[PDB]
């Protein structure tokens, strides 16, 4: 049952720091090697200074996002892509400014 | 105009999906003409325009839904002057009827284990 | 799901003697799988030695501290739920100094 | 006696599967009259004897097989004096044609993606 999280049940609410870093980890299964990418407030998410991402050392893929800001807020899917099949998990950041 | 508030579903197919949300702040810049709806098949970032003209009512049928595939929502208010910038998206709502969505809900799958990675650590 | 190790040879990792061995194994499964583990078709236990927990990143974790010889040997990671049960298997071999 | 070594399988089916070994160093305390193989099913803990009495030839093939289940493989050596301490037990066996095998081995399988945790650092 490769249903994904977050996306037929309600996707989970984390809540960061501003001016904090935040790490989303997500491990993936699949024959051949799904290609995985990520997604923002369903636009595409880029690696830059600020956005990070790679594969841990021991499994599953890694976004970071650095230095959290109020208008990084919003609905972070993991999509995740091979020959027989697409699945997809979501997840919620909100931002607690001081 | 400000971008409109919490996009909420409050019904949901395989037919449509009725999509609400919160007026945004009054700004008194021009009245609010109405909205426009946007929806986004959740993996892809193509996002398409559900309505041609827009709506004044603050809860819309959203047609034109893949059975079984899952969606996002964003609202941009319209003034005279133009469109203004979107609403945060909402929650994910995949196009099943409610019996279908909560049989797959509770249906078991058989596990899968991965490859037990072996380290040595120093005591 | 079919497992590692089990259909394909299971990989082989060497430890060297007296020093600490992790295993770790990530499982997915609706309802929650219960994981237990096995050595050399022996069932695994919580020892002083042998310790079991799940990890805060996720997957459960075995982890056989100050290692000898004797521990050498067939490592199987068994998880099952109401559907189906589903092994990970490896092998532990011991460097002697 | 001591444990026999390297305990291997040579050929698998779903009807059976024949496994070998390597003889134990050689003592003068007794001749080895034979051997006796024992087979677990991979997830469960229950070992069982194959083979009533011993038997000389280094190569034996086991019946018994629930098909498509797994097994691991153990050998004990046996003299006048008894039976000595179990083998290293074997890789596991699945019980499957070789095609069959192969068909599962090089099947590709739609991805699973695990839920996403997100947690707090700072540098």
């Amino acid at each position: 049952g490769p249903l994904g999280s977050g996306i037929l049940m309600a996707p989970k609410t984390f809540w960061v720091n501003e001016g904090k870093h935040a790490k989303f980890r997500c491990y993936v299964m699949g024959k051949p090697e799904p290609e995985i990418e990520w997604h923002w407030e369903g636009r595409p998410l880029l690696p830059d200074r600020r956005r990070l991402m790679y594969r841990d050392r021991d499994g599953g893929f890694v976004l970071k996002v650095l230095y959290c800001q109020a208008k990084d807020r919003g609905l972070y899917v993991c999509a995740a892509r091979n020959s027989a099949g697409q699945t997809l998990s979501a997840v919620q950041l909100h931002v607690k400014e001081p | 105009p400000a971008a409109p508030l919490d996009v909420k579903c409050l019904e949901a197919n395989k037919d449509y999906i009725i999509i609400s949300w919160k007026q945004p702040a009054v700004d008194g810049g021009s009245p609010i003409l109405g909205y426009f709806i946007d929806k986004c098949e959740v993996g892809t970032d193509s996002w398409s325009q559900c309505n041609d003209t827009p709506v004044k009512f603050a809860r819309f049928p959203v047609t034109g839904l893949i059975e079984g595939r899952s969606y996002i929502f964003r609202v941009r208010a319209v003034n005279k002057m133009g469109i203004g910038f979107p609403s945060r998206v909402s929650e994910p709502v995949a196009a099943l009827d409610p019996a279908e969505k909560a049989r797959l809900k509770s249906r078991p799958s058989a596990p899968w284990t991965g490859q037990i990675i072996v380290t040595e650590e120093e005591p």
